[PDB]
RNA sequence: ACCAAAGCUAGCUCAACAUACUAAACAAAUACAAAAAUACACCAAAAUAAAAUAAAACAUUCACCUAACAUUAAAGUAUAGGAGAUAGAAAUUUUUAUCCUGACGCUAUAGAGAUAGUACCGUAAGGGAAAGAUGAAAGAAUAAAAUAAAAGUAAAAAAAAGCAAA
């Protein structure tokens, strides 16, 4: 439990970088602009998950669907023994019922 | 065990287990068992007469270098045939046939010293 | 001959391979890097044996001449300026010769000084019509020439001798290259007399 | 003359002895092949005196006289092979146009990687070669599994390379803001 | 040579020579009583009994009469920081015996200076000197020297 | 089972390392006072009348 | 600061390269 | 005060360690009262080596002057001398300046005594000066 | 007071883009018992995935399980199933070009096993680590400052009686 003995530098972390203030600017470019545009196109990030929300199985189940066929030969096995062990435990598991 | 990342040299064998240490063979074996020595295969060091040579290992201190220029293909064609070529073609006796005057060997299998073989270790 | 160092090394003004460098950092070593500031070879414009002036420190605003430069670190040195005291002769009873050492400097601290008015300047790399990249400061306007200084050999071509082992500059320089389509083996034979006629067999690559 | 693996009986016990500097490219190139034959064997000799040198001194457990001739003596050397070697490379290229002076070939042996196999001189050809017909330059189908995974492997390998990149100069702007 | 492809010999083939040989030797002082006519070579592994005979008659003029070789083999046993063994190289030790009744002994190349061992013994006399002068008196029991009063 | 000690300080200096500095020390003094000064044996008489 | 152009939906034809082997399948059926 | 860095911005290298080394780990109080002789320059000499081409220049100067010296111990208990008693002392001060250098501080380099300098003060406290170490083979030679 | 404790870096992880994908070294030697220059050959081979598990047993069955068609729906629908557990489409529809890419991921028992597939352990296939911390300068070790905070000891062995406390 031992703690340490000097003071950290202290972060000097603004609010008034770029991307502070143009954090989330065009969250409203569809209800605003005479829709063309969903929010969803503004997301950033793996492609099977752009506007796309789901728990672990659904999450791995879409990945291997969408990207599994360019995934290396151990990420697709893990992947692959990831989804079974999911839905084992899912299926079989638990105490609600 | 034994080891495996030591080198399997002749020292770490059998007595039948005699394995050259990178020299190169200089004969064959003969007809009572004995090893013939051919003198063909043997290195004849070709070693010029330094006696009156004018030239030391280090050079003078003060000497100037010069910039790099490598010798290519070109440049050694520009030294040895191109004024041959230039001459013969403005006397206008320039046969593209043959070539074999200007230095120039359609094939290495006639001289000795073969380039693309590379008969001669140095 | 080149040493070989590890990712993880800290440059200390000694030689890498030297007893005290060696004796400083074991070969098991690793410690934590420090943050270096990247300046380019085409940016890098402290050079050695030139005039320069300190910004911050105890000798603020003295100025004295480069004597090294150490790039991996981004350090330079000036002689007897930014100095600490240390003792050189050690000994079981005996002490002495305490000599004043100095500490390296960053370039954010060393600036170089043009040699007119002898006043700090900002150094800015120009392109002159000559073809030649030159200093040029900007404080005032001005070419900063290049600071030659000695080799760490410790010879100057204007004082030297030839020993009994040196070629002469003439015979050095002398050009007797005659370039013909001859090999240097086909050469030697042909001015030893060595005759060969009989030639190589048929032999096969694979 | 077996004492020429010896400097002069005059300089033995000198702590410093003083040389020229070392042999360039151009020089050398300068130099016709006679010469360059001679001084072959005239940094021959030198090379060999100091390594007799060095060798005494490492026996004697004393400092060699100025080691940097021995440093000089061998970058002269590489530097007339290098001439050598130049002058033959432009001199095969302009009589048969290969670029090696040995012949070779780009094969794939069995663990699926290519290799550029030297040819070897051999008295027979090559269909009636014991040691050479037992060779294999082809690959098995199950080697394919193992080339993807070694293709992967380096993708991985240069990826994170790239991001330890990417952070160390993150890292430095955030430290040095200097814009 | 070394490292360097030997053209392939078959009947009735040319003489082969070699114009730059690549083998460097070394002349050692013998470890053990040699015969006056015996000199110790270190030689690249390379180098075969009559190549060095060659390289000996040739390029140096010696008349030799005997080469006898063996191969040393280099410690592995001492270990890296990171418990790794540190090989060193195998090297080719060669006995050449003389012809024409040459003795050859191996000259002292370092030979001591008298000028050089007075100004050692100079040099440490002052050194001494100095000490003894930097020594505090005893009779003054730690007191500073420096203060005149 | 076969750690080790370490951090044996020693000093042992050689003329290669002593010899092999790029840069020069910068003295800003000397070894000692040359042509020391001699004194007249007559000091503590004549110390007594200025002039 | 200035704010990044908004986000448009280009509205001239959009048609993919048949040559590329990367583009897929459906950009390149005539229902497309 | 034991101010090193002002300390050795006065004195050079030379006179440094001669004055810290042994007084480090003790207190002093050094006090001027007087001076009944001023000091007078003796000589001048200069040095010039041109394997640097660097001239050094030292200038003698004989002070005699009175001062009131205590040197304490770690302790805090007196070792050298009472803090009032105003000793007159000779001494030969010796300083040094590097002409070339362009900013050359004219610093102290030497103190010479004379020979034929009384002795100092004695100590507070007694010294033992132990004999030769004698080891079982070895006999006592009695000196006359 | 010893033993000790604290650094912030080495580097890792997850995605996007991407040239289009077995890096650099390959002088000589390397499938003779690898790193041994050199002799009349022989070379090549395919034939289903199984089971652990679920059906509370287990026999028919048991999604993914190293074979491309992605996304919004039709739809968990039609169907297939000891018609049980479970499995499960299709016809037909939607998907506008590029930058805006970094991190409400870790900081040396964490993050890759990694300082390294190295020491070491096995005949072999194979398994597989721990270990770094001063400072602008150690070309400032008669070296300077912060904690003297875990368990274990010493400073300082114990005096009838008892879950050690109230
Ligand atoms: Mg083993
Ligand atoms: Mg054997
Ligand atoms: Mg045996
Ligand atoms: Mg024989
Ligand atoms: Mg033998
Ligand atoms: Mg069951
Ligand atoms: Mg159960
Ligand atoms: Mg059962
Ligand atoms: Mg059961
Ligand atoms: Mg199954
Ligand atoms: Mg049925
Ligand atoms: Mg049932
Ligand atoms: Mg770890
Ligand atoms: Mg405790
Ligand atoms: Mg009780």
């Amino acid at each position: 439990f031992h703690v340490r003995v000097t003071l950290p530098p202290r972060k000097v972390v603004d609010r008034w970088n770029e991307k502070r203030a143009m954090f989330g600017v065009y969250d409203n470019i569809g209800i605003l602009g005479n829709f063309e545009k969903h929010p969803k196109e503004l997301i950033k990030g793996p492609i099977w998950l752009r506007g796309w929300k789901g728990n672990e199985l659904q999450r791995c189940i879409r990945k291997k669907r969408m990207v599994g066929n360019r995934m290396f030969i151990d990420d697709l096995h893990n992947l692959n023994k990831r989804i079974s062990y999911l839905y084992k435990h899912f299926n079989r598991h638990g105490k609600y019922r | 065990g034994a080891d495996r990342m030591s080198k399997w040299t002749s020292k770490r064998g059998p007595r039948t287990f005699c394995k050259g240490r990178g020299a190169k063979g200089t004969g064959f074996h003969g007809r009572d068992g004995k090893f013939v020595q051919i003198k063909e295969m043997i290195p004849e060091l070709v070693v010029p007469e330094l006696a009156g040579f004018k030239l030391k290992p280090y050079v003078n201190y003060r000497a100037p270098e010069g910039t790099d220029t490598p010798l290519t293909a070109k440049q050694l064609f520009l030294e040895t045939a191109a004024p041959a070529i230039e001459k013969d073609f403005k006397a206008g006796t320039f046969d593209p046939e043959h070539l074999e005057k200007y230095g120039f060997e359609p094939t290495q299998e006639g001289k000795l010293f073969q380039l693309y073989p590379k008969n001669f270790p140095r | 001959s080149k040493v070989t160092l590890p990712p993880n090394y800290r440059y200390g003004m000694s030689r890498p391979g030297s007893l005290s460098d060696k004796r400083k950092n074991p070969p098991g070593t690793r410690r934590r890097r420090v943050p270096v500031e990247p300046i380019s070879d085409e940016d890098w414009h402290l050079f050695c044996g030139d005039k320069v002036e300190i910004l911050e420190g105890k000798d603020a605003g003295k100025q004295g001449k480069v004597v090294q430069v150490i790039r991996q670190r981004n350090w330079v040195v000036v002689e007897g300026l930014n100095t600490h005291y240390r003792y050189v002769g050690k000994t079981v009873d005996y002490r002495g010769t305490m000599i004043p050492s100095e500490a390296p400097l960053l370039h954010n601290q060393v600036k170089l000084v043009d040699p007119t008015d002898r006043k700090p300047t900002d150094v800015e790399w120009r392109f002159t019509e000559a073809g030649e990249r030159v200093r040029v400061s900007t404080r005032s306007g001005r070419i900063i020439p290049k600071p030659e200084f000695p080799r760490a050999d410790g010879i100057v071509p204007e004082t030297w001798i030839d020993g009994p082992k040196d070629t002469s500059v003439e015979d050095a320089l002398e050009k007797t290259y005659v370039p013909r389509l001859k090999t240097l083996e086909e050469e030697v034979m042909e001015a030893m007399g060595i005759q060969e006629t009989r030639r190589h067999k048929k032999v096969y690559w694979y | 003359g077996l004492e020429e693996f010896f400097d002069d009986p005059k300089n033995w016990g000198e702590e410093k002895v003083k040389s020229g500097a070392s042999w360039t490219c151009q020089q050398l190139r300068n130099k016709s092949n006679e010469d360059l034959h001679k001084l072959w064997y005239v940094l021959l000799k030198e090379r060999n005196m100091l390594l007799t040198l060095e060798q005494e001194a490492k026996r004697q457990r004393l400092p060699m006289p100025s080691p940097e001739r021995l440093e000089k003596v061998v970058d002269s050397m590489d530097a007339l092979d290098k001439v050598v070697q130049e002058r033959e490379d432009a001199l095969r290229l302009l009589q048969t146009g290969q670029e090696k002076a040995r012949p070779g070939a780009w094969r794939r042996d069995i663990f699926g990687r290519i290799i550029w196999h030297k040819f070897k001189q051999w008295p027979i050809p090559w269909y009636l070669n014991k040691k050479y017909n037992r060779k294999r330059f082809f690959a098995m189908p199950y080697v394919e599994r193992f080339v993807r995974m070694r293709i992967e492997k380096q993708a991985r390998i240069k990826a994170r390379k790239r991001s330890l990149e990417r952070k160390k100069e993150k890292f430095l702007q955030e430290k040095f803001p200097h814009l | 040579a070394r490292n360097v492809l030997y053209p392939l010999y078959q009947l009735g083939n040319p003489q082969l020579r070699v114009f730059r040989t690549n083998f460097f030797i070394q002349l050692v002082r013998p470890g053990t009583a040699q015969p006056e006519d015996t000199v110790q070579f270190r030689i690249p592994m390379e180098m075969t009994r009559v190549d060095l005979r060659n390289y000996l008659e040739r390029i140096y003029n010696v008349p030799v009469a005997a080469v006898r070789t063996r191969v040393q083999y280099g410690s592995n046993r001492r270990r890296d920081h990171r418990n790794i063994r540190i090989k060193k190289p195998d090297y080719k030790v060669a006995y050449v015996q003389l012809a024409l009744g040459q003795t050859f002994t191996f000259p002292d190349l370092f030979p001591e200076r008298k000028g050089a061992s007075v100004d050692v013994d100079v040099r440490d006399q002052v050194l001494e000197d100095q000490r003894q002068k930097h020594s505090p008196d005893p009779r003054r029991g730690g007191v500073p020297g420096w203060f005149g009063l | 089972s076969e750690k080790e000690f370490v951090e044996h300080a020693r000093k042992a200096g050689l003329v290669i390392p002593h010899e092999r500095l790029e840069r020069p020390i910068h003295l800003a003094c000397t070894a000692g006072i040359f042509d020391a000064y001699v004194p007249p044996e007559g000091d503590a008489r004549i110390s007594s009348l200025s002039k | 600061y200035r704010a990044r152009p908004p986000p448009r939906r280009s509205q001239e034809p959009r048609w993919p390269d048949p040559d590329d082997p990367l583009t897929p399948r459906w950009q390149l059926s005539p229902r497309y | 005060n034991s101010d090193h860095d002002r300390l050795h911005t006065l004195v050079t290298e030379n006179c440094f360690p001669d004055m810290v080394w042994d007084i480090r780990y003790k207190t002093v109080r050094w006090s001027f009262v007087e001076s009944l002789e001023p000091p007078q320059v003796v000589q001048v000499r200069c040095s010039s080596l041109m394997n640097q081409g660097n001239i050094y220049g030292q200038v003698t100067v004989r002070m005699h002057t009175r001062q009131t010296l205590a040197i304490y111990d770690r302790f805090g208990r007196l070792m050298y001398g009472q803090e009032d008693v105003p000793r007159d002392v000779l001494e030969y001060v010796v300083f040094e300046k590097h002409l070339v250098d362009p900013y050359g501080s004219w610093r102290m380099h030497g103190k010479i005594i004379p020979p034929w300098a009384p002795p100092k003060q004695p100590i507070l406290k007694t010294v033992m000066i132990p004999g030769p170490q004698l080891k079982p083979w070895e006999e006592f030679e009695e000196p006359q």
